[PDB]
RNA sequence: UUAACCAUUGUAGGCCUAAAAGCAGCCACCAAUAAAGAAAGCGUUCAAGCUCAACAUAAAAUCAAAAUUCCAUAAUUUA
């Protein structure tokens, strides 16, 4: 497989290494829609970083109320 | 009030006979708050009783009367005394198809707190420092107003 | 009912983890490797597989598969076979942003795994939440 | 219980306790339980029919019926 | 000491009688409102905005995964199964364009929200699975029935 | 708080573990979803699997009065 940083940089190693599908290069930035590079890369949106009015903000704060349960559960 | 005939079987809700217009205090959330009745009903009052009893004697259920959780338990215990003293002969247990009942020697007793067969006989009684008691009517009735001028012996 | 396994195409008939369980249920073992062996054949041998058998009632096979998993991938990616004790703190790899979704679209072709997801953040917080769970950082760039 | 049949008018005044009753012969559990029920779902008061291979039909209307009562008669003609 | 004993029931404090029981009371006011729920009323309105006809049937125990490849399915008949929970569906008449449609959205059915009229592809979401209770889709945000529905779905 | 109902998909996630998949150890601890804890008690050749929390849908609101033979009798309301 590639070993090499600029290969591993310039062309996409990991996006197929099947037999039967060749390791494809990698296009340039503009080439892609700026949504593909835009993603949240950062770490899990916490409380205080998730919006209020943003649906995961309450899906993650259901997470954490089972979260509550389960350490009490837990001790029981 | 929903009633099933009787295979195909069909169910009719029927109007019900509505309570005496003009309660005596208005605004009370539980019909006893609005008659004024918290301390002035005892197990012998069955005409009060039966309004809340089923036909053979079972009771019915909280949230259908409307009537607040304090009021249930004194009912219920006043009910429960008024039928161990067969004060009530029109709601006596159904006879599911032929049985009968004992067929032997009823002893009348009233003003019993709890069911004559789970109580078992005191062979002792003790002495005078050592003396058993022997409970009288219900803690549930406790605030209903006492006409004496003492609190009455609850202990026997 | 539905029993969920990892275990790699490389090897069809590992024994325990595989013939016994399913045959516990009541079923044909060596119908359920060959079935997987046909399966082995059109991907990669020795990279771990997602299946999705139902074992129903009526003794019948129902087998699924997707895409190989990014978790192994990320260890490979890594250069990481066997990752240390914890992996909670200890971390061997560090994996570049650009690698990071260069995978992730071929990812999103499956009909099983929810692999239908417009939005990329879905797609990216998986394999981010499965680098946490691996050895592995992930770097914006390195 | 080889046919059951439950229908409703949700654009006129619909009855709830028929249609909560309706889905729960309309659960995956409940099918395979009476799995030789043919389920149908004919909302469009209410008038229930269950049709059974011996003869024996029980009509019920939910209309002054709740869903428990619908759930216990029905449920009884299952074992027969 | 017999008179010490008296002592110590002398300090019994001796409290006043309140002239009304907490549950007897004549119906005291109660603490306001407060919409807490407030973030799944902007879903709920977009939604029912966005698309004028929802059709309705109630869910038979489908799996919250189904939904996703439903959801798709549907993105394929290029309609979505946008839903959210019951509980705060109700004050959705409260706070949005209507304030009638509350006996229509009575239990928990699945929403099936579409704003073109391509009734074929509609339809064909009905040809998935008819025995669970389908209540009819509200074309142009107007009561109809299962019937109905077929009646305007046109 | 505490009464009814239900329980999808990623990832059997990395760890000496043959294998341990929430549930031998061991980890950090994210996603989609309307709602799923990278798991709370169960089950565990290992898992399948039992439920609790999830969502929907119930309905509530500060302690009391050992060996001879039981041992006054009784008793809740007229100021
Ligand atoms: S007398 Fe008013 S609630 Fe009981």
């Amino acid at each position: 497989v590639c070993t090499d940083p600029t290969q591993l940089t310039t062309h996409a190693m990991g996006v197929n290494i099947y037999k039967e599908g060749q390791d494809v290069a990698l296009k340039a930035d503009s080439e892609y829609p700026t949504w593909l590079f835009q993603v949240n890369l950062g770490p899990p949106k916490k409380l205080e970083e998730l919006e209020p009015e943003s649906r995961e903000y309450w899906r993650l704060l259901r997470k954490q109320n089972i979260w509550r349960h389960n350490r009490l559960s837990k001790n029981k | 009030l929903r009633e099933v005939v009787k295979t195909v079987i069909e169910g009719r809700i029927t109007e019900t006979p509505k309570a005496t217009p003009d309660p005596p205090n208005p605004s009370g959330q539980c019909p006893i708050c609005r008659w004024n009745l918290k301390h002035k009903y005892t197990y012998e009052d069955v005409l009060l009783l039966s309004q809340f009893i089923r036909p053979y004697g079972g009771m019915l259920p909280r949230r259908v009367t409307g009537l607040c959780r304090e009021e249930h338990r004194k009912i219920e215990e006043c009910v429960k005394m008024a039928h161990r003293a067969g004060l009530l002969p029109n709601h006596r247990p159904q006879l599911p198809e032929g049985c009968l009942p004992k067929d032997k020697p009823k002893l009348n007793r009233y003003l019993t707190r709890w069911a004559p067969k789970s109580v078992k006989p005191i062979y002792k009684k003790g002495h005078r420092w050592n003396k058993v008691g022997m409970a009288v009517g219900s803690p549930l009735l406790k605030d209903n107003v006492c006409y004496s001028r003492r609190p009455l012996k609850m202990m026997h | 009912g539905v029993i969920r396994s990892i275990v790699r195409a490389g090897q069809a008939i590992p024994g325990p983890p595989l013939g016994p369980i399913l045959g516990q249920r009541g079923v044909s073992i060596n119908q359920f490797c060959k079935e997987f062996n046909e399966k082995t054949k059109d991907i990669k041998e020795g990279i771990p597989l997602p299946t999705k058998i139902f074992i129903k009632p009526d003794r019948t096979f129902e087998l699924k598969i997707g895409q190989p998993t990014v978790s192994y991938f990320l260890k490979a990616a890594a250069g990481i076979e066997k990752g240390a004790r914890h992996t909670g703190k200890e971390v061997a790899g560090l994996v570049s942003l650009k690698h990071v979704y260069e995978i992730a679209c071929v990812k999103a072709k499956d009909d099983a795994f929810a692999m239908q997801d417009v939005p990329l953040s879905s797609v990216v917080r998986s394999i981010i939440g499965s680098a946490r769970s691996l050895g592995i950082r992930v770097v914006k760039d390195l | 219980v080889k046919l059951v049949r439950v229908q409703f008018c949700p654009f006129e005044k619909n009855v709830e306790s028929t249609r909560t009753f309706l889905q729960t012969v309309s659960s995956e559990k409940v099918r395979a339980t009476n799995l030789n029920c043919s389920v149908i779902a004919d909302v469009r008061e209410p008038c229930v029919d269950v049709l059974f291979g011996d003869g024996y039909r029980l009509i019920m209307r939910g209309a002054h019926l709740t869903t428990q009562e619908m759930l216990s008669a029905l449920a009884s003609h299952i074992r027969d | 000491h017999f008179q010490r004993q008296k002592l110590m029931a002398i300090t019994e404090y001796i409290p006043p009688k309140p002239a009304i029981n907490p549950r007897c009371l004549p119906p005291p006011p109660k603490p306001p409102k407060e919409e807490s729920v407030r973030l799944l009323r902007q879903d709920i309105v977009a939604v029912f905005r966005d698309n004028r006809m929802i059709a309705v049937c109630q869910n038979v125990a489908l799996s919250a995964e189904d939904k996703l490849l439903l959801r798709h399915q549907l993105r394929k008949h290029k309609i979505f199964i946008k839903v959210f929970p019951s509980q705060v569906l109700k004050p959705f008449l409260e706070n949005s364009k209507y304030r009638n449609l509350l006996p229509l959205f009575v239990g928990h059915n699945l929403l099936l929200v579409s704003e073109e009229p391509k009734v074929k592809e509609m339809v064909r979401v009905l040809k998935s699975v008819p025995f669970l209770p389908l209540l009819g889709g509200c074309v142009d945000d107007t009561i109809l029935s299962r019937q109905g529905l077929v009646d305007y779905a046109k």
